[PDB]
């Protein structure tokens, strides 16, 4: 029979470019619009990903609409995290192959207090030596991060999911030679890291909310986070999200 | 409302 962290391993989605011409000069107006039209197509492939995890398309639709919706923050930084503490260390983020934020490109107008809070994703997953197999139990968890207020329709099939990929991070964990006293701490430490992506998640969507709204900035969103971004702003506004925690 | 993501779940891939 083939593990559950082994369907999520085959599922992982193809890399992206960017389509970032460098011989032309930089700028954080250029900069924030192709991350932009990276993420609409990043959040394409999320919805692929997501319809091939184990248990997901056995939830109600509006169900699979919702939690893609609550989380597609949540489930980006936490992948430019991993490719950036994979790819390239320390104060690097890997959006693209073709699209680096390196040190040059950090001192640009607002860049640092916008990419700081991804900075650190990145620098955790260094800290905490993440595995590949914990990073994806942690990926799938973020899907499964936050429900409405009034719970979810298959709320029940639901919180058996949650319970299922919480053990397969255990599972991750316990690969790592050590004693019940240090898979206790590592599963506490990796479910904080979680829980703080609510946090890293909110400034971005300040930020993001902002740009949405404010027509005269000239910043454009494709379809697809134009679509999150309208559905989630009433959402934030009326009090319907309920974050899911592993502590406090 | 939704249109987009609601297609992409609802057709094949
Ligand atoms: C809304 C955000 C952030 C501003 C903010 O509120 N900061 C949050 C951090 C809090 N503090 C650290 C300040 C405290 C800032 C960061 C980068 C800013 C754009 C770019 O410059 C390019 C361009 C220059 C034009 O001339 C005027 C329009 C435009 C589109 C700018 C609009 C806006 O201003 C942006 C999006
Ligand atoms: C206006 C804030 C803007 C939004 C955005 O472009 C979003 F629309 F994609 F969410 C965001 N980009 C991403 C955030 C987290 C992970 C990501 N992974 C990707 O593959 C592509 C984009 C991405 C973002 C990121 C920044 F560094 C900024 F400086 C921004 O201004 C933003």
């Amino acid at each position: 029979t083939p593990t559950l962290v082994s369907l999520l391993e085959v599922i992982e989605p193809e890399v992206l470019y960017a389509g970032y011409d460098s011989s032309v000069p930089d700028s954080t107006w250029r900069i924030m619009t192709t991350l932009n039209m990276l993420g609409g197509r990043q959040m394409i492939a999320a919805v692929k990903w997501a319809k091939a995890i184990p248990g997901f398309r056995n939830l109600h639709l509006d169900d699979q609409m919702t939690l893609l919706q609550y989380s597609w923050m949540s489930l980006m930084a936490f992948a430019l995290g991993w490719r950036s503490y994979r790819q390239s260390s320390a104060n690097l983020l890997c959006f693209a192959p073709d699209l680096i934020i390196n040190e040059q490109r950090m001192t640009l107008p607002d860049m640092y207090d916008q990419c700081k809070h991804m900075l650190y994703v990145s620098s955790e997953l260094h800290r905490l030596q993440v595995s590949y197999e914990e990073y994806l139990c942690m990926k799938t968890l973020l899907l499964l991060s936050s429900v409405p207020k009034d719970g979810l329709k298959s709320q029940e099939l639901f919180d058996e999911i949650r319970m299922t990929y919480i053990k397969e991070l255990g599972k991750a964990i316990v690969k790592r030679e050590g004693n019940s006293s240090q898979n206790w701490q590592r599963f506490y430490q990796l479910t904080k890291l979680l829980d703080s992506m609510h946090e890293v998640v909110e400034n971005l969507l300040n930020y993001c909310f902002q740009t949405f709204l404010d027509k005269t900035m000239s910043i454009e969103f494709p379809e697809m986070l134009a679509e999150i971004i309208t559905n989630q702003i009433p959402k934030y506004s009326n009090g319907n999200i309920k974050k899911l925690l592993f502590h406090q | 409302e939704n249109a987009l993501l609601r297609y992409l779940l609802d057709k094949d891939d």
